[PDB]
Order: C-alpha cells, then sequence, then structure tokens
C-alpha cells in the first residue's frame, strides 16, 4: 500500500517533501484485512518526530504525539504497552504474544 | 366552501372562546369565500352512548377536526378512542390535547389520531439529558403500566444506543400490587442508585410507603418521578427533597385550544391551495367507501410548519408529537413544591435556588457504590484451585512451602460432586493456589474485601438451545455470573469472540498454547498434522472435556468436523477424569493447554507434551460489563505484568518441578 513521508532536505530549513513509498508485512496485512471485515475508509501515513513515545515536561513525541494530541485516529502498528500509556489512551485486546528477551551467542 | 370543526367540550366560556377563535380565524386570511362553522356537544355519564352520539353527530356533520379536552374525567382510564377510531375508519384526524399516553403513539392502530402533547417517556429523554450534566451512566428502571412500559423500554434503549449502555435493572409488573420490596431490597445491593418511576398514583404511592418502611431516603440515593406520581396520595407519601417534572401550560386549557384553533385554521388554508379535495360523505346510512385523500390529508399535517402561537413552535414529527416544549425542574423542599430548573427544546438550566438533596450535600450525590465485597466465583482447576477439607471446623492448616513462605489459604464454598452423584452437599472448606494468591495481591493492592465461592459443575459454560421456547442460554461460570449471583470470574476463562459480544474482559494474565497428553514406534503425534487423527478410528483416542470452549472453537473450524464428530464419544466430565483414564492407558490423546500439562509433566514423568504450539492464546479474568472496577483493576493486573510479581507466582507453582 501507498503512503507518504516528509523527508526535510536540509536542518537549515524546516521544508520537506512527502516522498510516495510502499510498504507491505504483517501490520499492512492486518489493516488490509480490517478494511475487508469492517469496510471503511482508511487514511495512511508515516509519522517524522521519531520513536513510540516519550513525555519529555508534559509533551509527548511519535505516534502518542500524534494520538494523544489528536492529529491522528488510531496507532495500527506496533507499539509496548505499559502504565501509562494505557492512562492517556484506550488499548484495545492484545493479539500476538510479543515479551522481551536478550540475545546472546 | 364550508368547513365544519367537531369538539366536545362542557364548558360553556371555553365554547364561547372555541367559537369566537373560529370567527377570528378568518380575520387575516382576506376576503376568500370559505366559512368555518364550529360543533360541540357535551358529556354523558356513559362512554358506549357517548361515542354513538358523538361519532353519528359528526358523521352527520361532516368535520374535518375532532377536539377532545376533558382533563378533570372521573374514569382514570383518559380514553377518548372510539371517537378516533371511527374517524379513523373514514381516515379522518382526531387532535387529541389531554392525555398522554403511549397507545395512542402507535400509527398502525390509530391510524388518523394526532395530538399536540409529548407522551411520558419523552420525559425520560429529559431524564437523559439528565445524564448528560451529571455523568451518570447507570440507571434503575421501574415500570408498572404494561401499555406503555414497553414503549418506554424500546425509547430507553434507542437513547441508550448512542452511548451503547444498558441499563442495570428493569422490572414490569403487575398494577395493584404491594409487595415489591424485595425488589427493592435487591435493587439496594445494585451498585447504582439512579430511581426512575412510570407508573400510576396508587403504586407510587405504594412504592413511597415501601421506600419508606426500608428507609430509602439516606445519602446517595437518586430520586427523580414525574408529575403523575406526585399527586394524591403519593404527595402525601412524597419524601422530601424529590425532584419532579412540571409540564408548563399543560393544564392551561384557554390557550391550548386556541392554539389548537390556529394549527387546524393554518392546515385547512394551507390545504385549501390543492386541488383533489375530496369531503367525506354521509357514512351512517349506505356508505362505507372510505376517503380517498385520508393519508393526502395526514401528509399535509405531517408538513405543518408554524412560527406563531402562544407558547412555541408546533410541529409534527414521524411520531406526531409537539417538540421543543419548554419543561420545570420542581424541587420538594419541606413538603413544598419550589422551582429549581427549566429546560429549553435541548438544554436544562438550574436557577438561582438551591439543589436540595434528600441525603447530605447540595451537589451531585455519587449514587454509584462500587462492589466491596466481591463474590468471586471459581473453578475447580488442578494446577490453580487447590480445595482441601477443613481440619476440625473452618480452620485451615498453614503448611509452609519450601522457601519459608506459608500457604496464605481461603474459606471458600464448595460442593462435594456433581449433581447426579451429590445434588446438593456443598460445604465451607480451604482454597488456595494461583487465582486465590492473585486475589490477595489485589485485595492488598485495592479497597475491597471479597467472597470466594466456586461454581456448582465442572464447565466453563456454552451457549446451547433450552427445550422451551427454542432459545440459546448459557451455564456454567457464564450461567451464574449473568444471573447476578456472582460478581467476577476468578478462573483461566477462555478468551474467545463470543463470549466478550456479551461482557466485557481484561487484560489476560495467563499466556500459552494448545498440546496433547500422551504417555511414554513413534509413541508421539507431532500435532494436529497426524494423518492418522485426521481420519481417526477406534484405535486413537483423543478426547476433551465436556462442554469446552476448545468444542465451540473446533466446531467454527468447520475443515476438522469429523474430529468434532469423534470427541463427542469420548466427552468428560473434568481434566482429572481424563488424567485418570490416561494413567490407566484407556485415553491415548488430550487436547489441553500447554503449562498445566507441563505441570503434571513436572508431576509425573510419564506424561509427555506434544510438539506442536498452535493457537497461542492468552486466559484473563472473567468480568462484567462497563463497570469502576475496570480501570484500577487493568492498571494493578499491568502494575503485576510490568514487575517480578509473575516470576514470585512462577516460583510458587509454575517454576517449581518436582
Amino acid at each position: 500500500v501507498p503512503c507518504r513521508k516528509f523527508v526535510k532536505i536540509n536542518n537549515s530549513t524546516n521544508e520537506g517533501m512527502n516522498v510516495k513509498k510502499c510498504c507491505k508485512g504483517f501490520c499492512i496485512d492486518i489493516l488490509k484485512k480490517l478494511s475487508r471485515t469492517v469496510k471503511f475508509t482508511y487514511d495512511l501515513y508515516l509519522v517524522t518526530n521519531g520513536k513510540h513515545g516519550k513525555k519529555v515536561n508534559n509533551v509527548w513525541n511519535g505516534m502518542i504525539g500524534e494520538v494523544v494530541y489528536q492529529r491522528a485516529v488510531m496507532a495500527v502498528g506496533s507499539l509496548t504497552i505499559n502504565e501509562e500509556r494505557s492512562e492517556v489512551v484506550d488499548f484495545s485486546v492484545p493479539f500476538v504474544e510479543t515479551g522481551i528477551s536478550v540475545m546472546v551467542s | 366552501k364550508i368547513v365544519n370543526i367537531g369538539a366536545v367540550l362542557s364548558t360553556r366560556k371555553h365554547e364561547q372562546m372555541f367559537r369566537e377563535a373560529v370567527n377570528q380565524a378568518n380575520k387575516r386570511h382576506g376576503s376568500w369565500k370559505i366559512q368555518l362553522n364550529a360543533t360541540s356537544v357535551t358529556h354523558k355519564p356513559n362512554a358506549i352512548q357517548m361515542a354513538l352520539s358523538v361519532c353519528e353527530d359528526l358523521i352527520s356533520s361532516q368535520v374535518y377536526a375532532i377536539l377532545v379536552s376533558h382533563p378533570p374525567t372521573p374514569n382514570d382510564h383518559f380514553t377518548p378512542t372510539p371517537v378516533s377510531y371511527t374517524a379513523g375508519f373514514y381516515r379522518i384526524p382526531v387532535l387529541g390535547l389531554t392525555t398522554r399516553m403511549s397507545i395512542y403513539s402507535d400509527k398502525s392502530i390509530h391510524l388518523s389520531f394526532l395530538r399536540t402533547v409529548p407522551p411520558y417517556s419523552h420525559q425520560s429523554s429529559v431524564w437523559f439529558e439528565m445524564m448528560r450534566v451529571y455523568n451518570w451512566n447507570h440507571i434503575i428502571l421501574l415500570v408498572s403500566d404494561d401499555h406503555e412500559g414497553r414503549a418506554a423500554q424500546k425509547r430507553l434503549e434507542t437513547l441508550l444506543e448512542e452511548r451503547e449502555s444498558k441499563a442495570e435493572k428493569v422490572l414490569q409488573f403487575d398494577p395493584g400490587t404491594k409487595n415489591v420490596t424485595a425488589l427493592l431490597m435487591e435493587a439496594r445491593e445494585l451498585e447504582a442508585r439512579v430511581i426512575i418511576l412510570s407508573a400510576s398514583e396508587d403504586d407510587a404511592a405504594t412504592v413511597y410507603r415501601a421506600a419508606a418502611m426500608l428507609n430509602m431516603t439516606g445519602s446517595g440515593y437518586v430520586w427523580l418521578v414525574g408529575e403523575r406520581e406526585i399527586s394524591g396520595n403519593a404527595l402525601r407519601y412524597a419524601p422530601d427533597g424529590i425532584i419532579g417534572l412540571q409540564l408548563i401550560n399543560g393544564k392551561n386549557e384557554s390557550a391550548h385550544i386556541s392554539d389548537a384553533v390556529g394549527v387546524v385554521a393554518q392546515a385547512v388554508h394551507e390545504l385549501l391551495e390543492k386541488e383533489n379535495i375530496t369531503d367525506p360523505p354521509r357514512g351512517c346510512v349506505g356508505n362505507t367507501n372510505i376517503w380517498k385523500t385520508g393519508p393526502l390529508f395526514k401528509r399535509v399535517l405531517m408538513s405543518s410548519k408554524y412560527a406563531d402561537g402562544v407558547t412555541g413552535r408546533v410541529e409534527f414529527n414521524e411520531d406526531g408529537d409537539r417538540k421543543f416544549a419548554n419543561y420545570s425542574i420542581m424541587n420538594l423542599q419541606n413538603r413544598k413544591l419550589v422551582q429549581v430548573g427549566i429546560y429549553n427544546g435541548t438544554h436544562v438550566i438550574p436557577n438561582d435556588r438551591k439543589i436540595i438533596w434528600p441525603g447530605g450535600e447540595t451537589e451531585k450525590p455519587r449514587g454509584y457504590q462500587m462492589s466491596t465485597r466481591l463474590k468471586i466465583v471459581t473453578i475447580h482447576q488442578e494446577p490453580f484451585v487447590y480445595v482441601k477439607p477443613t481440619m476440625s471446623d473452618g480452620t485451615c492448616k498453614e503448611e509452609f512451602t519450601v522457601n519459608g513462605d506459608p500457604v496464605k489459604k481461603v474459606i471458600c464454598t464448595g460442593p462435594n460432586d456433581t449433581s447426579p452423584g451429590s445434588p446438593r452437599h456443598t460445604v465451607p472448606q480451604c482454597c488456595y493456589g494461583f487465582c486465590i494468591d492473585l486475589l490477595i495481591k489485589l485485595a492488598r493492592t485495592m479497597n475491597f474485601t471479597y467472597e470466594v465461592h466456586l461454581v456448582a459443575d465442572g464447565k466453563f459454560g456454552t451457549q446451547e438451545r433450552v427445550n422451551n421456547s427454542n432459545k440459546k442460554e448459557w451455564n456454567g461460570m457464564m450461567g451464574e455470573l449473568l444471573s447476578g449471583q456472582a460478581d467476577m470470574i476468578v478462573a483461566p476463562l477462555t478468551i474467545n469472540n463470543e463470549r466478550a459480544q456479551y461482557i466485557e474482559f481484561s487484560k489476560p494474565f495467563k499466556y500459552q498454547g494448545l498440546t496433547i497428553l500422551v504417555k511414554k514406534p513413534e509413541e508421539r503425534i507431532t500435532g494436529i498434522n497426524d494423518p492418522r487423527l485426521r481420519n481417526p478410528s477406534d484405535k486413537f483416542i483423543y478426547a476433551t472435556v465436556k462442554q469446552s470452549s476448545v468444542d465451540i472453537y473446533f466446531r467454527r473450524q468447520v475443515e476438522l468436523s469429523t474430529m468434532y464428530r469423534h470427541m463427542e464419544k469420548h466427552n468428560y466430565e473434568s481434566a482429572a477424569e481424563a488424567i485418570q483414564a490416561v494413567r490407566d492407558n484407556k485415553l491415548h490423546a488430550f487436547i489441553w493447554d500447554s503449562a498445566v500439562l507441563e505441570f503434571e509433566a513436572s508431576q509425573k514423568c510419564d506424561l509427555v507434551t506434544t510438539g506442536e504450539l498452535f493457537f497461542r492464546s492468552g486466559f484473563g479474568i472473567g468480568m462484567r460489563k462497563d463497570s469502576p472496577w475496570k480501570q484500577n483493576v487493568s492498571l494493578s493486573i499491568l502494575k503485576s505484568h510490568e514487575n517480578g510479581f509473575m516470576e514470585d507466582l512462577d516460583k510458587t507453582w509454575v517454576r517449581y518441578q518436582e
């Protein structure tokens, strides 16, 4: 499926371009099957702020900054769940069992 | 070029005002040749010959609008029905003016009846506007009148469809009785305190006296009734601080008649601008043909738009009622009616008068008393629910573990055996294990006590048609939770699609898959992909628990229905029966969860699990609907997930092997 990415030219100006790219994988298939079942219209794009989310003096970033400040509707992509994220928004039921691990030789 | 208007009116002053309004109706409409004549009739103490006199006199008069304007009728039925029915025999609109019964709301029964008053269910809409102000989400409905009770519950469900919430308890029964006190004590045990009442004066006074004998006028109780429930002896039995409603100009007869004459006159002058103007003939003698422009004139009445009147704007909707009416909100300050609010078309404005409540402060009573004593139901899980009989009387033997930790048991109440073996022998014994210590951690976390009991069977609960009335019902823990006898299913409950359609869920605590219990040539099965189990025989005996969720999960999977027709011959009641049968070499395979069979393999080394790990799902805590024990409890579960308390619970039973 197509999406956009606001890539800036330099650090001198804040002006950038919305380069359109293609996407596939797991969550893309999940979103396509949700569009098959629910039969809605979606607005898919990418975030350019950064990672998942981190509060710096009551200011969130990334997908948390997009959803909590209501610049989007929902986060379909991958996101870890802890206490304050469940405080600020309402997660759905978990579907995949993904914990943490340590890689060694 | 004449239009006749019929009315049933007794007082000569309102008849003179009616004729004056008919005479002044043609004032501002120019010098057009239309004439308006009025005919009014009185009342005979009966009702059949009254219906006869009025119906044949209005057939002989050939009127177009029929009015009934008698609020002090001696009969408490308030039925102008037969004149409206006789007009509906020829499809003639009768404009009712006094009563507000919902049985007139049916346009299928009342084909040609209109009215300029709403029914009382819209008052509940105003009470739905009470839900938009004070942030209330749980109500208690009580309707005695079965004529309007289904329509009131339908309107209530239509209003709650926007929030997608449900009422906590609804009640419909026969008016005239006095024992409703047990239902009031069951409503006392509920969390909400919102009392919504829809009955006559006798049932209202009965429930007022029943609440006064039970002393239900304390703090937190919500009292909210209408104008019918504050009259007669119900006004004498009315507790103070109650919040009631008042119809602005609902009793004011003269302005209501004048507005009705204005509506009828402007509707007639709108209808005179059209062609195909038929007339109802002399239908009393030899004329049974219907009036052909019945629904046409009804549609003319559907598009009735107005901008003038004494009170406000009048317009007929899809139900034919009056919208945007101004209401009053009264309070009973020491047996005295004090106005505390006004209501616009959709908005409530309280005035500068204080809102005096029957309990404590003048603010809103937070009448959602959450369950501080949770009726905990559970099923006998073998690695999770360890049940032991007491030593002498209700005591628990405090045995110590290998880690220096005493076992924290609980006084649970459970039966001996199944219903054919032991029908009714229920004793309190000692229960402990995984979910027991989880509930102890939850009670250490939050502000509640509890009550641990068991379930009457060894089944989770399946949806099956009961033999009468052809209705699918539940049983087991779902059958006991939805019945109100339980509060929270603390059990490794199988999370699937069908259960979440009816109740709400929490975050899962257990995460595991499916496997096969065998006994140790390939003695193993390697999961479902064994071709000898795809087409089974009498050799490889694979089975499952009777009425388990695995049976429903395989019933949805229609591609392996042969396994659905094979496990039905060997359904066992409990998993301990399966362990006893596979130890004695009567079974050969058993579909079950992973970690329970891993714990049993730690118990007995001959028990071997299979290779395939499919349906990696999660087990959580069975919950009710939208409840104050949802967010706090889920945050407590997530706090238990983030720390090493799950590892501590593994150190109790899961990680330790034998």
